[PDB]
């Protein structure tokens, strides 16, 4: 709720103040003059514990708040940027974009709501990725993972496209930093997901609704298989056994969809007369068939397995 | 050998 942070008029006023401070910093920098980002940092209210939901978290409910984020990052130092990430992960379940992108809390998102999710995805996640890839050590990444696991119902976060992608970013980054603290923290994360891994795949009624609004012929589930690939890659054999078991029916459903597309391809390609529209149809079928093969193999290859020649077999 | 074990999990009915 917006009232749990001071109300709509208060948050909209904070955003206007943030824009004024950025415009001043940008003008000073452009004119080759000295810059002081203290007033801008203070206008963000990150260290403000006065409200049930932090004012910065509520500012992220508005497109204007989201759109100024890369410009904000141009004038902050490492610890300030880390404090923002810590805040986001600590209050991730209170983030409106998580509630909007979860099939559980928002089973029928409107097109306007889907546009907000795509915006947050494009701007916010690109910033998190770039910052962690460049300015983060082992202790700091481990810190963010613990912030996520301790302050949120992790299974709820995985019902959200944003939630799932944020977890994938943290796992993938942790895996690149090379008994370890990471082995211990991965296992704590694994515990919060065990017996609930299948819940990352949204219901069909949800997929239909999104497909209708976005003009998608197939629901893009590449981000789900990317998450499963990163989860499997950082796991021991026993973790992998559980993951495969929990998503086995999803592996078979994907294979069936790929095999239906392969049959359609065969049936249409053998037709003697082929107009430009039939060539467009065939190119569309081949594209979607290869996409399913590639998304599934991203996950399978990580465990030394491969889907090839209509079967799952051992790689190398 | 790890791959053989996971392949056996896929064979569960
Ligand atoms: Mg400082």
């Amino acid at each position: 709720n917006l009232n749990k942070s001071g109300g709509k008029k208060f948050i909209l006023e904070l955003i206007e103040t943030v824009y004024e401070e950025i415009l001043d910093l940008e003008a000073n920098l452009r004119n080759g003059q000295q810059t002081d980002s203290t007033a801008m940092w203070e206008a963000l209210h990150i260290d403000d514990s006065s409200y049930d939901v932090n004012p910065f978290i509520s500012m992220l409910s508005f497109d204007k708040g989201i759109k100024i984020m890369p410009r904000i990052f141009n004038f902050l130092d490492k610890q300030q940027k880390l404090k923002i990430l810590q805040k986001i992960f600590n209050e991730l379940s209170h983030l409106q974009i998580i509630i909007l992108s979860s099939y559980k809390t928002t089973p029928k998102p409107t097109l306007t709501q889907l546009k907000k999710v795509d915006l947050f995805q494009m701007i916010i996640l690109k910033i998190i990725v770039s910052f962690l890839s460049n300015n983060s050590n082992f202790i700091e990444i481990m810190g963010l993972l613990l912030q996520l696991i301790r302050n949120n119902n992790v299974s709820f976060l995985t019902t959200s496209k944003i939630g799932l992608n944020l977890i994938t970013i943290l796992i993938s980054r942790a895996a690149l930093i090379k008994i370890s603290t990471w082995n211990e923290i991965y296992d704590k994360l694994f515990t919060s997901l065990e017996s609930k891994i299948q819940l990352i795949f949204p219901p069909r009624e949800y997929n239909d609704h999104i497909m209708r609004l976005q003009n998608d012929k197939f629901m893009d589930e590449a981000y789900i298989w990317a998450f499963l690939a990163s989860l499997a890659a950082s796991g021991k054999l026993n973790h992998q056994r559980i993951i495969i078991d929990e998503v086995r029916d999803e592996i078979f459903a994907t294979i069936n969809e790929a095999e239906t597309l392969q049959k359609k391809e065969k049936e249409l390609s053998v037709l003697p007369q082929r107009s430009q529209e039939l060539d467009t149809e065939l190119k569309s079928i081949i594209y979607n068939k290869e996409k399913l093969y590639q998304d599934l193999n991203l996950f399978l290859n990580v465990m030394g397995l491969v889907y090839r020649d209509g079967e799952i077999s051992e790689l190398k | 050998s790890g791959s053989n074990e996971l392949l056996s999990i896929l064979h569960r009915k």
